[PDB]
């Protein structure tokens, strides 16, 4: 894969190789596959929902008896 | 039989009408669907089906606050026609809400005031709940009570205002619409209660143990003072107020309608029930400058009027001897020309707790509001924040080009300015 | 200034 | 190794329901407590006497340190493997030949193991029969059956246990008395069957017609189902304490007065709440000191409500009791009910009508309005 | 509602554009077909502000895509949401403009105008009620900076009561890859001054720096370079399309940072940036965006905000938060930080929350900052324009299409009074 | 109308101090929740005494507990009885006092007394008539003879007419749980002899031999030792909340005990004591007890009254009993040991009978005694200080802090001055 010997920011490289090792040849070059950006960036767990959960729908509720 | 009109006008009365309408509907126990499962008759209005409906306008400019209560838990309650919204805000400037967008739709409010306070068999007078710091909420007041005392002649009208923090800040132009507005309500209103966003960040803290507050922690806290001051016309005591007494009872003189409001006690419910509630020890914490909810010191200042709501079980032996031993303390100074300066109202309801709140159930209560010549210092520091902005003739452009002149930037000025003489004037001994 | 009990407890005017 | 349990506890100031977390070590049998809301610890780890394993199931009541906690939750998934998933909860019935020996049945599922969460005896309508028997509709003896469970009153008992539905079926046996005999005498329906059609017992087979059964029998829906046989005339009141029913003397209590030979017109299980008890012992407020020991001990748990019919075979009820202390019952009156079932004056396992005039009264509060 | 009329012009405003297209769907739950997808009715409520609606429940957006060469529009159509942008909104010239000012502005960019102030008019008219206009260029080429800037002038001049944004490519001078944008750059902020209300200035050592000290990427291409602008570009509007507790519009910030009116050039920053590998152990907090928002570091622009003093700074807030810690926080370093802002106004910082933070995060808050130290970015292609206009070099390509020579003394005559100015004000 | 007010600090002082509140608490028959669960009326005529009422019929108690780590303060709040103190009570810091002398009472508890008296000055201000103060603390430490000395001095200012009342753990001889105990012992000394009207001094060792011999206990955890303490300090002042034949408040244990301003360090008791297995073959009746009250291994110090004399003895006798054989009997006392009791003193000895035994035993006795023998527990505090102070060890953490040397040589010569009385009156 990628990272195997221990120089030049090999954790990072070991951390992410299953994001940016998805190609098998079919596309030449890592930056030709990802030209319109990484998979992940800026966030993770990638299938994640909008919450519901606003400050006033929270906050008044109907008051049970 | 005596009915209040409520008027919620910016962003700050929308989201304190959410939490102040929330207590009025657990008052009298009446549920978000609108039925109940006289005392009422003051915020709801009888249907014949059985149907409460509340008598408040809810104004802004930006719907972007009200589309949250009309799809709240509240939506089936607020008639369709009490929440008026505008298209655009008016964008954090005073003449946007005062000439150009603030105009378009006033005709509408005062077409719904109209029908209702002809509903109304006897009207008390108006409460208004407003920001100075916001476009909508400076501007479009400005221009709506002079638009209401026009038309309904010698009514009251009780203000209740958020002014800004001393540090604590929102916006950044929030000198000019400070200054701006004070020009106008200074001859069309009658009392002032005035809070902030400081304060209350203080004693959340340090009374509620709330270490990381919201404005719905804030929002019931003002909630829980505009419920004890409406408390005697609701529920009867063994001596009532009204809103056209501590009109009579708090301000001397035309130009000085500006008392401070405070409420005690303000405790959680794991502290309250180890502590014992005397009605002395919550008289004696409205007075400690450490409860007040306004970020002001009156000890460099001097009480000039006085006014002391009650709640609960409370006996008229008690309060009499509370008030004795405030006479004698040293550290409270009274002018030399109030030698009475208290009233006292008492309700026997004890204050309702709210489920999810923080407050505790209590069994009694009190919320004074004292006219004092320490809120000079208050707006020392502002007016001093106008001089040092409008030297160098900032953002005055945004205000031209509008509609509104220049020449109304120096004219509030000089209004301020002879404001700030009147009131060591006042507090000078005879 | 005084702490007010129940009656009971023997403190204050308990008697009348 | 410990348990965890979610707990509630009403503040009586506040009316605050309030969540705490308990954990037990069943290991050397110490608590302690830990607030959810605040996340600070309420009580160190204790050695308390009073609280044992078998007292902990989800739904029950312990006072701990004078605070009566109910456990609504299960922890954690390591309980909730190994408390939750062996129990299991079945219906029993006791037949009208099996009234007399009821005691002894109740005696025989307690030396099972089986906890007793409710408990009716009742008469059985012609519907109800009906509803009861829907899977015997294709009537092989069906006239002769619905005879037999409508002629008399049945007794139907919620009991819970480790493999419930198996060690029940196992405990009648055949439904032939004869067959159940020859087989294994030790079975119930074998002891205590005169003939196969007189089984003087039923059990259910699965999951779903058992719940049907609870369905029919013990709405969940709070409304009345079958009538209750309160006779309302000439009787007498007398509860079983909650902890008696907890120890497993009922049977006990059943036989020895069944052995007596007082009728007993009518019998329930009801968990009370501190209001309804208060207003139950109200006559004994301001008599005596422990009014609030008595209230507490009645509503520590779930009480077994009694009807006593004609209290006259040799005495009345209130003697047959005996003293209210049991020391002084064991040295004076050897043969009294008290002296045999009591501990403490405070639990002292029945409760009699002290006054003649107050029994009826007892009776309309208990199988009246209540129920 | 308030509708948001974006505009692309250029090659680097259409592959910014692209991607700026792509976040916002991804906000929406909007997919690359056209439908929606998504679970909760907070994203369906206010969507009429960036996509429009069609039958069959299809959204598109209301941008124009403008290019005087179609080389880049089938890059644009054959991307992942290439089928989503409407076939009439892609206006396109035959030829290019060849990092030339003057043949974009004056020649070849003067028939094109045509077709698309067609095409917005139509657009700004099918709007209930219109916000502003939001628009993506590059000062260092010939289509954005020559053509992109022509547009300005002549929006402004029809709509006259409404707000413009531009989210214009600053050059920078080690990542020069044009060698006459000097005279492009000089050119298009004398169009820019009078025009606009406010402008982001973006530049590519700014970019280039962060994913390599805080993203620790190996290969940065320019879709990780356009992600970062794109997340500022919904950062600005989010409290336009969702709920909160206190919300601020565009023409909210323009009125609180431009205390005057030759003073709108902002340059801006995003808060929550870390490594893939510091995703699990940093714990999100809001002292812990407010310290990655003022660091130099984090900020997306090549000067450094220590060489200047700051005017006036906006923070929009995102997430399910408490307003004691957002307000201690920016009252806080207003204390320590008590030279780095000027002492002529006070209470300097906006504060904007909202509710809804983006898709697999939780807090997230954009900064906007007017600064004087901008004027660093002025001088330097100052005196890049004086070098040559010493020496006449390239003028043979600008003085052939029809402009004259005073149109270059001029454009460094009022771009050397905007550096007088902001140092003025400094002091 | 006789109010006492307690104060807890340090570790030794808190464990004690929290073990006072189930014995009280039983005897007035008041739930772990707050309410009163108990059985008689007698127990709730006089309980503002300790309690405080609150709304709802709960009851709270009148101590304030400091200590400046919040590890033991978490320790007492999560204990059986913990739950009913006031929150507000709790005043706590965030640094250890690293069992310091001078960080208890200079630095690191400098700025902690502001807020400790603030509390206080709250509880003695809404009682109606003040009796005294019990503060429970250690000699050993730097914490509760840090801030235990440090608020004596400082109330005493406020509250000069009063009875300030400690129950104080002093160091032992073989025990020697702390390294700097002698340096830490004779700081304290020298100003409880100044301004405290009474105190009653604990030994380690004694309460240890008591549990071994008396009691026969195998096991002698911490959970017994402070409930032999706890007996005395709830028998020394039943006489101010329960009716008795001859009543006897703190300030008539003051004037009857103390000839003298220095000589007012007691050595405590309790007597109905007895083991497990001899329940059966002892007889209950007082003059039983009386030999119990005067037996050397029964007192709570390790000093052997037969090598000393007696200045003033005094008893509180509990429960229904006579009162001519409690007189004759322990005036038959002082007659056969007349050479013990002084010459100069005539009627050594006060009886005080109550009509209240404690919970379950229908007797009690607590020995409270003034003698002259307890100058060895002051002699061998004073030799142990002389032998690490002539090579000044471990004083570059005092002298570190801001105090000076010679405030040591003025407190091992007062206390010098201590030992020298008890002789010249012997
Ligand atoms: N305490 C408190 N203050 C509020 C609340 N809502 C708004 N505010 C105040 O409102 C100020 C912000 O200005 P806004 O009121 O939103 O402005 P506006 O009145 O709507 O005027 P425009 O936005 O221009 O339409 C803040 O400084 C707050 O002090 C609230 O719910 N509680
Ligand atoms: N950050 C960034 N910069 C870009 C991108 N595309 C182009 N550029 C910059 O734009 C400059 C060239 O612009 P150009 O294509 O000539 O503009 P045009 O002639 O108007 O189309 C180069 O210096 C690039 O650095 C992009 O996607 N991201
Ligand atoms: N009775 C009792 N004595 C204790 C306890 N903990 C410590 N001690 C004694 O206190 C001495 C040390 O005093 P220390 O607690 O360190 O004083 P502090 O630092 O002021 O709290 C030791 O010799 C122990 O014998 C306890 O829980 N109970
Ligand atoms: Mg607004």
């Amino acid at each position: 894969p990628r990272g195997q010997c221990l120089l030049y920011n090999w954790e990072e490289e070991r951390a992410t190789n299953h994001l940016d090792q998805v190609p098998s040849m079919q596309d030449g070059s890592e930056s030709f596959f990802f030209r319109h950006g990484h998979r992940g960036l800026l966030t993770m767990q990638l299938k994640s929902p909008m919450p519901s959960s606003t400050t006033q729908k929270d906050s008044y509720q109907p008051p049970g008896n | 039989m005596r009915e209040c009109i409520s008027i919620h006008v910016g962003q700050a009365g929308v989201q304190i009408g959410n939490a102040c309408w929330e207590l009025y509907c657990l008052e009298h126990g009446i549920q978000p669907d609108g039925q109940m499962p006289d005392s009422f008759n003051t915020f709801f209005s009888e249907t014949g089906a059985g149907k409460h409906v509340p008598r408040a306008v809810f104004v802004d400019l930006e719907p972007t606050v009200i589309d949250e209560v009309r799809t709240g838990t509240y939506r089936q309650l607020f008639h369709p026609e009490q929440l008026i919204t505008g298209k655009e805000d008016a964008a954090n400037n005073y003449a946007r809400g005062h000439y150009t967008i603030g105009k378009e739709i006033i005709d509408l409010v005062l077409d719904r005031i109209r029908k209702l306070a002809d509903q109304c068999t006897g009207l008390q007078g108006f409460l208004v709940f407003h920001s100075f710091g916001g476009g909508t909420g400076s501007g479009f007041t400005s221009l709506l009570m002079e638009r209401l005392s026009v038309d309904y002649g010698k009514k009251s009208k009780l203000e209740f205002s958020i002014y800004p923090a001393p540090q604590v800040s929102t916006a950044v132009v929030e000198p000019y619409n400070s200054i701006l507005t004070t020009h106008t309500t200074l001859e069309h209103s009658d009392c002032a209660f005035m809070v902030d966003n400081e304060a209350i960040y203080d004693i959340c803290r340090r009374n509620l143990d709330i270490e990381r507050p919201t404005y719905t922690n804030l929002n019931r806290l003002i909630g829980q003072i505009v419920s004890s001051i409406t408390a005697s016309l609701r529920f009867d005591g063994a001596l009532n107020v009204d809103l056209t007494e501590f009109q009579t009872n708090l301000v001397p003189y035309p130009r000085i309608h500006f008392p401070l409001a405070t409420y005690a006690p303000v405790i959680s419910a794991e502290k309250a029930y180890h502590e014992q509630l005397s009605v002395a020890e919550i008289t004696n914490a409205c007075f400690e400058p450490a409860n007040q909810m306004v970020k002001c010191d009156p000890r460099h200042g001097k009480y000039m009027a006085c006014c002391l709501l009650y709640r609960g079980d409370v006996v008229p032996k008690d309060v009499n001897a509370a008030i004795a031993t405030i006479k004698t303390k040293r550290t409270i100074q009274f002018v030399d020309w109030c030698p009475t300066g208290f009233k006292v109202g008492i309700n026997y309801q004890p204050p309702t707790v709210v489920p999810g709140g923080d407050l505790a159930k209590v069994q009694r209560a009190v919320c004074m509001l004292s006219n004092t010549t320490a809120i000079a210092e208050a707006w020392a520091r502002l007016d001093h924040k106008f001089d040092l902005m409008y030297a160098k003739r900032a953002f005055v452009h945004w205000y031209v080009g509008e509609g509104m002149e220049e020449g109304e930037f120096s004219e509030a000025r000089e209004d301020m300015a002879a404001l700030e003489k009147d009131y060591e004037e006042v507090g000078v001994d005879s | 200034n005084e702490n007010t009990y129940s009656n009971r407890t023997l403190m204050g005017n308990w008697n009348q | 190794e410990r348990f965890v349990f979610i707990a509630e506890w009403y503040d009586p100031n506040a009316s605050l329901l309030r969540r705490y977390e308990l954990l037990f070590y069943p290991g050397d049998g110490s608590v302690e407590m830990h607030d959810v809301k605040n996340h600070r610890t309420f009580l160190k780890r204790t050695k308390y006497d009073n609280l044992h394993l078998e007292d902990l199931f989800i739904g029950n009541k312990v006072n701990v340190f004078s605070r009566q906690l109910v456990l609504i939750d299960y922890g954690d998934q390591y309980t909730a493997r190994q408390l939750g998933s062996r129990k299991e909860k079945t219906l029993a019935l006791i037949k009208p030949d099996a009234i007399s020996k009821a005691g002894e049945i109740i005696e025989i599922i307690n030396k099972a193991g089986f906890t007793i969460t409710k408990l009716k005896m009742m008469m059985l309508s012609r519907k109800e029969a009906l509803d009861f028997h829907v899977d015997h509709q294709s009537r092989p003896f069906f006239n002769e059956l619905i005879q037999f469970i409508t002629t008399g009153p049945i007794i139907a008992m919620e009991i819970l246990r480790d493999d419930a539905i198996c060690e029940w079926k196992r405990l009648l046996g055949p439904a032939n008395s004869g067959v159940a005999r020859t087989d294994a005498s030790e079975s119930i329906r074998a002891l205590f069957g005169t003939d196969g059609i007189r089984n003087a017992a039923h059990g259910p087979d699965s999951f779903a017609s058992a719940a049907r059964e609870m369905e029919l029998f013990f709405p969940s829906s709070g409304g009345c189902g079958p009538a209750n046989t309160a006779k309302f005339t000439n009787c007498t009141c007398c509860i079983v304490k909650p902890h008696a029913v907890s120890e497993g003397l009922l049977g006990k209590i059943l036989m020895a007065i069944r052995d007596a030979g007082f009728e007993i017109s009518a019998m329930q299980m009801f968990n009370m709440d501190r209001v309804n008890v208060e207003e139950f012992y109200e006559v004994y407020k301001g008599v005596v000191t422990e009014y609030h020991d008595m209230v507490t001990e009645m509503y520590s748990g779930p009480c077994v409500a009694m009807e006593i019919q004609q209290n006259n075979a040799t005495k009345t009820f209130r003697e047959f009791c005996g003293p209210a202390d049991p020391e002084i019952a064991r040295h004076l009156r050897p043969g009294t009910l008290r002296a045999i079932f009591g501990k403490t004056k405070i639990q002292n396992a029945v409760h009699c009508t002290d006054l003649p005039e107050d029994g009826l009264l007892e009776v309309q509060y208990f199988f009246k309005i209540l129920d | 509602m308030r509708e948001i009329v974006h505009l692309q012009a250029g090659q680097c405003g259409n592959q910014i554009g692209a991607k700026f297209w792509e976040v916002i769907s991804d906000e929406h739950g909007i997919d690359p077909t056209g439908t929606y997808h998504g679970d909760s009715d907070l994203q369906l409520e206010r969507i009429n502000v960036y996509y429009n609606e069609a039958t069959g429940g299809k959204y598109v957006p209301r941008a124009v895509l403008v290019d005087l060469e179609p080389g880049t529009m089938d890059s644009v159509r054959s991307g992942p949401f290439g089928q989503i942008f409407r076939p009439d909104n892609f206006v396109f010239g035959q030829s290019g403009a060849g990092n030339n000012w003057a043949k974009g502005h004056y020649t070849e960019g003067a028939e094109l105008v045509d077709s698309v102030l067609d095409v917005v008019r139509k657009e700004a008219e099918s709007c209930d009620c219109l916000q502003g206009f939001q628009l993506t260029h590059s000062l260092g080429g010939g289509t954005g900076s020559g053509m992109g800037t022509l547009l300005i002038s002549k929006i402004r001049e029809e709509y006259p009561d409404r707000i413009m944004n531009t989210f214009s490519v600053v050059p920078s001078p080690k990542v020069s890859d044009t060698v006459v944008e000097p005279y492009n750059a000089t050119l298009s902020v004398h169009q820019l001054v009078e025009n606009t209300d406010e402008t982001y200035c973006i530049d590519n050592e700014a970019l280039y720096d962060i994913c390599f000290r805080t993203l620790k990427l190996t290969t940065p291409t320019y879709g990780d370079l356009n992600h970062l602008v794109s997340a500022t570009m919904s950062g600005v509007t989010t409290c336009l399309r969702f709920p909160g507790q206190l919300n601020a519009d565009l023409r909210k910030l323009a009125v609180n940072m431009v205390p005057f009116p030759r003073l709108h050039f902002f340059m801006p920053g995003f808060a929550p940036l870390t490594s893939r590998g510091s995703q699990q152990y940093r714990a999100l907090t809001v002292p812990e965006l407010t310290q990655q928002m003022f660091d130099a570091k984090n900020m997306m622009a090549a000067c450094d905000p220590r060489h200047g003093r700051y005017l006036t700074v906006a923070a929009v807030f995102r997430g399910r938060m408490s307003m004691k810690e957002v307000d201690e926080q920016m009252l806080n370093v207003q204390n320590k930080n008590s030279s780095y802002f000027v002492e002529w106004i006070p209470n300097n910082v906006k504060t904007a929350v909202c509710d809804i933070p983006p898709r697999g995060l939780k807090m997230s808050a954009t900064f906007i900052g007017n600064s004087t130290a901008i004027q660093e970015l002025f001088k330097r292609i100052s005196e890049q324009f004086t070098a040559m206009f010493r020496r006449k070099a390239f003028l043979h390509w600008y003085t052939g299409e029809g402009m004259d020579e005073m149109e270059f003394t001029e454009a460094e005559s009022n771009m050397n009074d905007l550096v007088s100015e902001y140092q003025q004000y400094q002091d």
